[PDB]
C-alpha cells in the first residue's frame, strides 16, 4: 500500500458523431476581429405566377423582392481549471501530463452536449409518440420518406439512435431470409449496414435528455398572431399566446417541448400542396424555446421556433394550408412529465459549428492542445503568494441554425 | 534649419558634449520596372545587338 | 518575467511594459517615462514683450 506504479487505470469515454455530421464548412474563420460577434447568411427566393388568356398586359399586378438572413453568433466560454499545491500534486506525478488527457474529454463532451440540447431546442420537425421506443424499419424509414416528402434535395440526411435502439434493429435484421451477408453481420458482429431504409443511421451514446414538463387542460389560441414573410424574414420564430391552462403552475411548458396545430397543415414547399401520410394529413409543430409558466386565468404566452407563413400580399412564401387564428385547437406532444433521450434526424444544411482562436495571454505562460480538431488554449500561473499554481483550459464555439425546417427530433409509433 | 533623425545609440556610458552631430541617412530601395529594349541589327560589324 | 520594450521618440526613450491579469482574463499594457529639470543660472533668461 505504499509503492504506486506509474500507470493509470483506464476510464470511461463518450463517442463524437454530431460534430462530424454537422456542417463544418459554411461557418469556419468568418467571426474574425473584423466582422464582430456575429456575421449573417443569405437566403434564397421564390416567385409566384398570375394566370391571365390575353397578352397586351404590360400593367398588372406584379411580385415583390424580399431578402432573408440567417445570423450565426458566439457562445459562452468553455473553461475548466484545476488548483493545486504543486509539491504536493509532483509528489509522484511528472511533467503535469496526467490532467491534459481527462480535459480535452471534458471540453468536448460539453462542447456536444449542448450542441445537442442546441439542436433539439431548434429543430422543428417531429414524428411518433414520445412514448413508443424504436423497434422496427419502419420506425427509421418515415424520417427519411419525411424528409424526401417536403422535398429537400441539396444537402446529404442522417439519423441518430441510442446503444440499446440499434441492438433492437439488429436482432430484427438476424430475422431476414435471403441475405445471407446481412444476417451473417447481424448475428455475428451485431452491426446494422451504413445506409438503412435511405438514411445514414448513426449509434451515439452520449445524448442529452429532455423531461417534458407539467401541463393540464385543453389549449387554445386566443389571439390571432402575426406569421407574414415581413415579420418573419430574419429568424423564422414567433410569439404566441394561449388559454385553457392550469390555473397557476410555474414551467408550464419546457425547453423543448413539440406543439402541434391539429387544423393547419404543411405543405410541400415547391408545388405548394399539402402532404398526406397514407391515412391523414400531416400537421404543423412548432418546438418551445424558453421556460414559460402559467399566471392567473390560465394564458401562457410562449416564444416557438418554426413559422406557419400565410401572407397574403406574398403567396410565393407561403408554407401551410391555412391561416392559425382565434379559437384554433392545439396539443403538445407527450405526456405530463416524464423524461426521455429522443432519437435525432436532420439535413447537412441544418446548423453549424466553428471555433474562434484564442490569442495568447500577455507575460503569462501558455500552450496549445489539439483534439478531434478542435484547440484549447492552456494558460498557467502563480496569482497570490498562497504557494498553489492555477491552471485554465479555455475554447469559444459558434452556432448557427440555417432552416428550422431541416430537422427535429423522432420516435416510434404503435 | 537643420534636422536630425533619431534612434537613441549616444548618451549611453559616456561623457558627452559635441552636440554639432547631424545625422543623416541614405536609403537604399529595388524596384521592378518596365523598360523598352530596341535591337539594332546592322550587318556590319555583328547582326544583333539589344 | 514580463515582456517589455524600448522605443524611440524624436530623442526620447519610452519604456512599454505589457501584462495580463489571469483571473479577470485581461491585458494590458503601460507608457513610462521619466524626465529632469535643473535650472543653472537665473539671470540668463526671462519674460520679453513689446514695451510701449
Amino acid at each position: 500500500s505504499q509503492i504506486v506504479l506509474k500507470k493509470f487505470l483506464p476510464g470511461f469515454m463518450s463517442d463524437l458523431v454530431l460534430a462530424k455530421t454537422v456542417d463544418r464548412q459554411l461557418l469556419a474563420g468568418e467571426i474574425n476581429s473584423s466582422t464582430g460577434d456575429s456575421v449573417s447568411f443569405k437566403r434564397p427566393h421564390q416567385f409566384s405566377s398570375l394566370r391571365t388568356p390575353t397578352g397586351d398586359i404590360s400593367g398588372q399586378n406584379k411580385n415583390n423582392l424580399i431578402s432573408g438572413k440567417a445570423t450565426g453568433r458566439v457562445g459562452n466560454y468553455i473553461t475548466v481549471a484545476v488548483e493545486y499545491q504543486q509539491l504536493e500534486e509532483a509528489i509522484k506525478l511528472n511533467q503535469l501530463e496526467e490532467i491534459l488527457a481527462p480535459v480535452r474529454q471534458r471540453i468536448v463532451t460539453d462542447l456536444e452536449t449542448e450542441l445537442a440540447h442546441f439542436m433539439m431546442n431548434n429543430g422543428a420537425l417531429s414524428l411518433g409518440s414520445p412514448n413508443t421506443p424504436i423497434t422496427k424499419w419502419s420506425d427509421v424509414a418515415q424520417t427519411a420518406s419525411f424528409l424526401k416528402d417536403l422535398g429537400v434535395n441539396e444537402g446529404e440526411n442522417y439519423a441518430v439512435m441510442d446503444p440499446w435502439s440499434a441492438q433492437r434493429l439488429a436482432d430484427a435484421q438476424t430475422g431476414l431470409h435471403a441475405s445471407d451477408q446481412l444476417v451473417r453481420t447481424a448475428w455475428e458482429n451485431a452491426q446494422i449496414p451504413t445506409n438503412f431504409g435511405g438514411i445514414r443511421a448513426l449509434m451515439s451514446n452520449g445524448l442529452a435528455s429532455r423531461t417534458q414538463g407539467a401541463f393540464g387542460g385543453t389549449l387554445t389560441v386566443k389571439t390571432q398572431p402575426t406569421v407574414t414573410y415581413n415579420a418573419v424574414k430574419d429568424s423564422y420564430q414567433f410569439t404566441v399566446t394561449l388559454t385553457g391552462a392550469t390555473a397557476s403552475v410555474t414551467g408550464f411548458l419546457k425547453a423543448g417541448d413539440q406543439v402541434k396545430f391539429t387544423n393547419t397543415y404543411w405543405l410541400q414547399q415547391q408545388t405548394k400542396q399539402a402532404l398526406y401520410n397514407g391515412a391523414t394529413p400531416i400537421s404543423f409543430t412548432a418546438t418551445v424555446t424558453a421556460d414559460a409558466n402559467s399566471d392567473s386565468g390560465g394564458d401562457v404566452t410562449v416564444t416557438l421556433s418554426g413559422v406557419p407563413i400565410y401572407d397574403t400580399t406574398n403567396p410565393q412564401y407561403n408554407s401551410v394550408s391555412r391561416q392559425v387564428e382565434a379559437g384554433d385547437a392545439v396539443s403538445v406532444v407527450g405526456t405530463a412529465s416524464q423524461t426521455m433521450k429522443p432519437n435525432l434526424f436532420y439535413n447537412k444544411f441544418f446548423c453549424g459549428l466553428g471555433s474562434i482562436p484564442l490569442p495568447k495571454l500577455h507575460s503569462i505562460d501558455s500552450a496549445v492542445a489539439t483534439y478531434e480538431g478542435f484547440s484549447i488554449r492552456v494558460h498557467k500561473y502563480a496569482d497570490g503568494d498562497a504557494n498553489v499554481q492555477k491552471m485554465r483550459f479555455d475554447l469559444l464555439p459558434a452556432y448557427v441554425c440555417f432552416n428550422p425546417h431541416m430537422g427535429g427530433q423522432f420516435f416510434g409509433n404503435p | 534649419p537643420t534636422s536630425l533623425d533619431v534612434t537613441s545609440m549616444t548618451s549611453w556610458e559616456y561623457n558627452w558634449f559635441g552636440a554639432d552631430v547631424i545625422y543623416i541617412a541614405k536609403y537604399y530601395e529595388v524596384r521592378k520596372e518596365s523598360v523598352d529594349v530596341i535591337s539594332y541589327r546592322h550587318p556590319i560589324t555583328g547582326e544583333i545587338a539589344t
